[PDB]
């Protein structure tokens, strides 16, 4: 079955927030799905003849996915989000039994037929669930949430489900409705459900959908059940601008997207839902892709870490080095990117966050352990090496790496050099280093100094032979302890410079340059000695990069000054459009700028074209008859609203 | 982004009782939290940063604890002093959220206000307007109504109510209730009062007074 | 020993831009760390930035990327903050604070309070609270004095110069139908001590730079 297309209602407006505002027009920026767009009617199921039509279209995740269903009997059943949808890959599994709602993050190996198996059961005449075979698999489950099921219980069912900085959000609404197919024109807020941090990375989207026992079986036949009544609606969010308004209880009662028409960037601009009859500036006449522009110079101050890394020799357990980390910026993620590392377990700190926290002191241990004793390194861990050799606090914060290292730390002979104090007097407490020498006296006999049957020496060496096997192998193991105090911190992560992007109209804040344009290579070159170039002008044509050896061009996205006309919202909704000193023909090159932004391209109408010496004018026509004037245009000749 | 959620949202306790604040995240941060306690007009003061470990300058009453999800700021010893508003925020990078505020009162034995009537200034009925305030005095609890009632006739709409925040060392609050009217309304009506209903009074009592020394 | 100092509260019309200036003492001033929040009246305060005076770094969200710009001042240990594009919304306090680069916030400033709207200040107008004549059982009389009119929010109540400092008690201007803020403040006295005592209530407003003080006695 060919695909759909149905016209987007106003709904699709989400709170941003869960701040409360009363009576306050707030303008927020976020992905939205822009008004009268597009909307994929997926007519999912058709059945006349108990025709099958399964359809499950997986489609991009995107930015931002709005969701829309008109099942009375709510025959759909959570949603699915996956980069592969495979074991492969983590992938997020949403399921609307009615005992409750499933939220669990695992590498689901998902079937080719990826429904919800439910079985009717005769003895208690109930639709509950029979197995699941929308996957096969859970790995590495990292995530789950448990709650009451929302969209179980001629009402119309919305979602809206948002990707950002692995952090997951649901946005919920329920409405009656007793249209058949079209959606209803009205403003319904979708009020925040549920948050979650799953943390990774979503690209495809794919809708679940229960298969009743009459499905449930192999034959085409249906046992009791058809799925005719399936049909949903899809559309994709934009980053969008926004201009809610607030009522006295907070509902957000009515909303316009700055890039939806002319009239509604007047409205953007002018921060008011009803604008008067006049001639009136905009500057949000489509939104800024990408991301906004901010440059750090690349970092040069490195703490020293692959020197202790890619020390030539490291010292035995007991006899462990430390070195102390200060004043410097520091990348543990680069650490965390490589698969040298055999063990890289942390503990009071997430990995993924290592580069968000800063410390005053941070000190990193370095010694060889054989490949099964690295687990007593873990804090609250009991054993020979951490009684004797080394010991971390329960409380310890920080991580601790390892890796094999049987290619340089052993030879035929084997290495002797590493050594481990096999006995003590008593165990050792966190971050103690002890170095004695003295012959442990396990029996009651004082051997003065001499070793005898009861008086040992404390110290024991492996022999490290490479063929020993792993678990005999030596282990370089590095211990990253961080020490948080009431100081000023030193250790800091570094500073992000976003990579670079090119020929996106977007702000550009080079260390702050708080500026707007497009991203172009510039020939032209300014001053080196300068982080940025700069012009004549306060905004420069070029900005040079800090980040690179390069200076780039800057363009703002209208080079027209975008000069709308209309009357009072209460008066007429025609609108007249004037670029000034734009010539009818330059009117198409603004139409470039515009029609990389969608819609736009059927906006400025048909560009019927009308030339003034002030500006092109498009959606009006010239009156060649002469009248007093309406809207001060310019050039003497004005235009006014009639049939 | 971050979710805080705080239980009790508003609690009260006498002196030398023991509460208990409990915070909820929606991540889990390890240990890097940090309580604060404000009181109305005043700057936030650290308390407790990480876990377990008491900021300088704070009495050993106060105490820190929980782990991951669940973090909880016990107070052992309740003090006059330590009323207002606590919050939960971490510092685990940024963004660093507070909480949403959790109210805490000092219980106190129920006193009775002080109530006295103020009849407006003639500098003010000079001035063409007549605003009409009765005070509440030192009076525990913080619940109490007043009721203005102009020639023995009940109003309302006029009349704004301001509470002054809990006392430092009475532990008892104040109400200020001012009639806003015009002269005019002044002059038409003879006998002004308001009557105060509180917990503390045993009955509602009124104060009342009459238009120039009446 | 940290003492930290911000200007005094400030009306703006709105969409302008604003700056607030921060001064720290008895520390470092490039050692640690100096971020800003932003705080809601009867709502929890929010982060807002970090700065760190040494190499003029400056990281903040992006909810008030836009809003806010962060600099410091090596020279004179103080750090202004810049806010543009004002709105209703953005009327709010705002505190400076310390910070070691952990985030946690040891010593905080006395706070300013933004305030955002179209009007300008009004003279304060002062009314003094006549005790009744009564025959005041138990020794306690009652006065005080009325302040009609503030747009801005910052008040000045003083008694007898402030000499007076036991039982007073100042309300919290409270917003009116016209929007301007009216505010009394009372303090408990002796009975005896009426006639004896010359009580004066003294009060200022800084934004109309307008210092009254009023005579308070029983009348006639
Ligand atoms: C929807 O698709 C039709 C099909 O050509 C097109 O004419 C119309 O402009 C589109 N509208 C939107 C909002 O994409
Ligand atoms: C050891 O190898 C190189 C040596 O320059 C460098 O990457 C670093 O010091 C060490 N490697 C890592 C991954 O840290
Ligand atoms: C860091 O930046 C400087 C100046 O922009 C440049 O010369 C150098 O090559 C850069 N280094 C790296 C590793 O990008
Ligand atoms: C616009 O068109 C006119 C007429 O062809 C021409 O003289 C002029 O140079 C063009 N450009 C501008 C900026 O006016």
């Amino acid at each position: 079955l060919p695909p759909a297309y149905t016209n987007s209602f106003t709904r699709g407006v989400y709170y941003p927030d869960k701040v409360f505002r009363s009576s306050v027009l707030h303008s927020t920026q976020d992905l939205f799905l822009p008004f009268f767009s597009n909307v994929t009617w997926f007519h999912a199921i058709h059945v006349s003849n108990g025709t099958k039509r399964f359809d499950n279209p997986v489609l991009p995740f995107n930015d931002g996915v709005y969701f829309a269903s008109t099942e009375k009997s709510n025959i759909i059943r959570g949603w699915i989000f996956g980069t592969t949808l495979d074991s492969k890959t983590q992938s997020l599994l949403i399921v609307n039994n009615a005992t409750n709602v499933v939220i669990k993050v695992c590498e689901f190996q998902f079937c080719n037929d990826p429904f919800l198996g439910v079985y009717y059961h005769k003895n208690n005449k109930s639709w509950m669930e029979s197995e699941f075979r929308v996957y096969s698999s859970a790995n590495n489950c990292t995530f789950e949430y448990v709650s009451q099921p929302f969209l179980m219980d001629k009402n119309l069912r919305e979602f809206v489900f948002k990707n950002i900085d692995g952090y997951f959000k649901i946005y919920s609404k329920h409405t009656p409705i007793n249209l058949v197919r079209d959606l209803p024109q009205g403003f319904s807020a979708l009020e925040p459900l549920v948050d979650l941090p799953i943390g990774i990375n979503i690209t495809r989207f794919q809708t679940l959908l229960a298969l009743h026992r009459s499905y449930l079986t192999p034959g085409d036949s249906s046992s009791g059940w058809t799925a005719g009544a399936a049909a949903y609606y899809v559309g994709y969010l934009q980053p969008r601008t926004f201009l809610l308004k607030y009522n006295e209880n907070g509902t957000i009662t009515d909303a316009v997207d700055c890039a939806l028409d002319p009239l509604s960037e007047t409205k953007c601009t002018l921060k008011s839902f009803t604008v008067e009859k006049g001639i009136y500036q905009t500057s949000n006449f489509r939104v800024q892709p990408t991301e906004s522009i901010v440059r750090f110079p690349n970092i040069t101050n490195l703490c020293p870490f692959g020197e202790v890394f890619n020390a030539t020799r490291f010292a035995s357990v007991y006899a462990w080095n430390r070195k102390r980390i200060s004043n410097c910026v520091a990348d543990y993620s680069v650490l965390y990117n490589s698969a040298s590392f055999s063990t890289f377990k942390c503990y009071g700190v997430s990995p993924t966050k290592l580069n968000d926290l800063c410390f005053t002191n941070v000190y990193a241990d370095s010694f060889v352990i054989r490949g099964d004793e690295v687990r007593q390194i873990a804090p609250g861990q009991t054993g020979k090496i951490a009684d004797y050799n080394y010991k971390l606090p329960d409380d310890f914060t920080g991580c601790v790496i390892a890796w094999n290292s049987n290619n340089l730390d052993s030879k035929v002979g084997g290495n002797y050099n590493y050594l481990y104090r096999l006995f003590r007097k008593s165990n050792l407490k966190p971050f103690e280093r002890d170095i004695s020498t003295e012959i442990y006296q396990a029996g009651s006999t004082p051997c003065n100094g001499v070793e005898g049957f009861n008086c040992y020496f404390p110290l024991q060496s492996y022999g490290f032979q490479p063929t020993n096997g792993v678990g005999y192998q030596p282990y370089r193991v590095v211990v990253l302890s961080f020490e948080l105090l009431h100081a000023p911190a030193t250790v800091c992560g570094p500073k992000k410079s976003t990579n670079l992007v090119k020929n996106k109209c977007v702000n550009f804040n080079f260390n702050g340059l708080t500026g707007t344009g497009v991203l172009t290579e510039s020939n032209k070159k300014f001053l080196p000695f300068q982080q940025f170039g700069r012009d004549i002008a306060d905004t420069t044509d070029a900005v040079r990069d800090p980040q690179t050896l390069e200076i780039l061009d800057i363009t703002p996205c209208s080079f027209g000054g975008v000069s709308v006309i209309t009357p009072g919202t209460n008066t007429s909704n025609q609108v007249a459009v004037l670029y000034q000193d734009v010539n009818c023909t330059e009117v198409p090159v603004a139409i470039h700028a515009d029609q990389l932004t969608p819609t736009w391209r059927v906006y400025s109408t048909g560009s019927n074209v009308f030339q003034t010496r002030a500006g092109c004018l498009i959606g009006a026509e010239h009156v060649n008859n002469s009248y007093e004037c309406d809207i001060p245009i310019g050039a003497g000749i004005c235009a006014s609203y009639q049939t | 982004d971050i979710q805080m959620t705080q239980s009790p949202a508003s609690l009260s306790a006498s002196v030398g009782e023991a509460v208990t604040i409990t915070c909820r995240l929606s991540e889990n941060v390890y240990s890097f939290l940090a309580w604060y306690q404000q009181k109305q007009g005043k700057s936030p003061q650290l308390l407790v940063y990480r876990a377990k470990t008491l900021a300088e300058g704070v009495p050993s009453r106060f105490s820190g604890s929980g782990s991951g999800t669940q973090f909880s700021l016990k107070i052992n010893s309740l003090q006059p002093e330590d009323f207002g508003t606590y919050y939960c925020q971490h510092h685990y990078g940024t963004p660093p959220t507070f909480g949403g505020g959790t109210k805490l009162e000092i219980k106190r034995t129920v006193a009775a206000p002080s109530v006295f009537i103020f009849p407006p200034s003639d500098e003010q009925l000079k001035s063409g307007t007549a605003s009409v305030v009765c005070l509440l005095n030192n009076f525990y609890p913080r619940e109490a109504k007043v009721q203005w009632k102009v020639d023995n006739a009940l109003q309302s709409g006029n009349s704004q109510e301001s509470v002054t925040e809990q006392d430092s060392k009475d532990s008892t609050y104040s109400l200020s209730s001012t009639l806003t009217l015009s002269k005019a309304d002044y002059e038409k009506h003879k006998v002004y009062a308001c009557e105060v209903t509180h917990q503390g009074l045993s009955s509602p009592v009124t104060k009342s007074f009459n238009r120039g020394e009446c | 020993q940290v003492q930290l100092q911000q200007s005094g509260p400030e009306l703006v019309k709105p969409g302008a831009s604003v700056k607030i200036s921060c001064k720290a003492s008895g520390y470092v001033f490039s050692t640690s760390w100096m971020s800003w929040v932003k705080q809601r009246p009867g709502e929890g305060p929010e982060w807002i930035g970090r700065i760190y005076p040494r190499d003029g770094h400056s990281s903040s969200t992006g909810k008030f990327k836009d809003k806010a710009t962060l600099t410091a001042d090596k020279s004179s240990n103080t750090a202004y903050i810049h806010l543009s594009s004002l709105t209703s919304e953005d009327s709010a306090v705002y505190f400076c604070a310390r910070d070691y680069g952990y985030y946690y916030f040891d010593y905080w400033g006395q706070g300013t309070t933004l305030t955002v709207s179209s009007a300008s200040t009004k003279g304060p107008s002062v009314f003094p609270l006549a005790p009744s004549s009564k025959s005041t059982s138990g020794g306690t009389a009652a006065l005080g004095c009325l302040v009609k009119d503030y747009f801005p929010e910052p008040v000045t109540v003083s008694w007898n110069s402030g000499a007076l400092t036991s039982g007073v008690h100042t309300f919290p201007a409270v917003l009116q139908s016209s929007g301007l803020y009216s505010l009394s403040s009372v303090v408990t006295v002796p009975s005896s001590s009426l006639g004896t005592q010359t009580y004066i209530c003294n009060v200022n407003h800084k934004p109309s730079n307008t210092k009254v003080d009023k005579r308070v006695e029983p009348k006639s």
